[PDB]
């Protein structure tokens, strides 16, 4: 038990733009907000953010609904433009 | 990142990895197991960060485990502006798709192997039985190895971090090297998800990047276990 995470209930049958509210509705939006600029900022080097535009048009047209329908209903939820979330969940594929 | 896949000597199977970032004081408080529903059952688990909506760490229950860590020949991002606009997929949102629709540890490994990617990747993958354990080393156009357990021939573990296995680790960051000793001295007799777990709490294996560790066995879904480091 101590030192595990949480643990969260995602549900495949509730739609894409709801499945993950309920998570989020754990998290302090400000903190959440904060975090995703800490890793856009020290992950995300300052030339991707200038056509970071481009990339949400690639993203919309050439990436599943899904994907893009859950990312766009966290960052209506947390207050955050759609370019930082498909970014903060483009910043990991690699270092 | 490490990961791990090994057989015991039993026939066994079982997945560990080390999930490493850089800054990561604020990951630690945004790193959540969550577990995805189907038809009112437990379809696939993982662990993942708050609004991060792929999985690089998961498994299918029954069937599969799959982590990911990430591969660099340099130019990450230009190379993935470039390689996303044709229809290619982002590497953990490949692995979060595998999981909730491959029917087997052979149909995850071909489809992990074959689609193509917006970047780079290693993904790890193990299975319920023996020898069903691959490090799939990824282009994004496809597969640049296939590297599966062959305890036939006394290679009953598989260790990848962040580096080509046929190429030596770079002396600066080899974590590659403790992890095949410490496994080495654990032998194949006593490999157990306590003594995976061991060998991901070695340094540098683990080290002050180190996020989270998860330790998993498709075999035995109700083990899989995460914990959250520092
Ligand atoms: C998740 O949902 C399943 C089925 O709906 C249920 O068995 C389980 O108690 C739930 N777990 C959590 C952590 O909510
Ligand atoms: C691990 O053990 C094998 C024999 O079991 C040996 O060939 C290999 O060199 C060892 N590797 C390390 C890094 O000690
Ligand atoms: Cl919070
Ligand atoms: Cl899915
Ligand atoms: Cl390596
Ligand atoms: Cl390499
Ligand atoms: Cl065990």
């Amino acid at each position: 038990v101590p030192g595990t995470p949480p643990l969260f209930n995602v549900s495949l049958d509730v739609a894409p733009e709801q499945r993950w509210l309920p998570m989020l509705r754990h998290y302090d939006p400000d903190f959440l907000r904060t975090a995703v600029a800490q890793v856009i900022g020290d992950r995300v080097p300052q030339w991707v953010l200038g056509m970071v535009g481009e990339i949400v048009s690639k993203v919309e047209s050439f990436l599943p609904q899904p994907f893009t329908d859950e990312i766009r209903s966290i960052c209506d939820s947390l207050s955050l433009s759609l370019a930082d979330g498909i970014l903060v969940n483009l910043a990991y594929e690699a270092s | 990142c490490t990961s791990i896949v090994a057989q015991d000597s039993q026939g066994r199977i079982y997945h560990g990895r080390n999930l490493d970032y850089p800054f990561g004081k604020i990951l630690r408080k945004l790193t959540a197991d969550v577990q995805f529903i189907k038809n009112g059952q437990i379809a696939f688990t993982g662990t993942t960060f708050v609004g991060y909506v792929g999985l690089w760490t998961g498994q299918s229950p029954h069937k599969f485990t799959i982590s990911g860590d990430e591969r660099d020949k340099g130019w990450w991002w230009e190379n993935m502006i470039a390689a996303l606009s044709l229809g290619h997929s982002p590497i953990s949102w490949l692995i979060r798709k595998t999981l909730s629709e491959s029917e087997s540890f052979e149909a995850a490994v071909y489809t992990l192997a074959k689609t193509p990617l917006i970047a780079d990747v290693y993904y790890i993958v193990g299975g319920t039985s023996p020898k069903e354990g691959v490090v799939i080393t990824r282009d994004r156009g496809g597969p640049a190895d296939i590297w599966p357990l062959d305890p036939l021939n006394g290679e009953w573990f598989r260790v990848e971090t962040n580096y080509d296995h046929w190429k030596p680790a770079p002396k600066v960051d080899d974590r590659r090297t403790p992890a095949i000793k410490a496994l080495n001295a654990t032998g194949q007799a006593h490999l157990n998800l306590e003594t995976l777990f061991q060998v991901l709490s070695l340094f540098p294996v683990y080290n002050s990047y180190t996020i989270y560790t998860t330790v998993m066995s498709a075999a035995e879904p109700d083990k899989y276990l995460t914990m959250i480091r520092n």
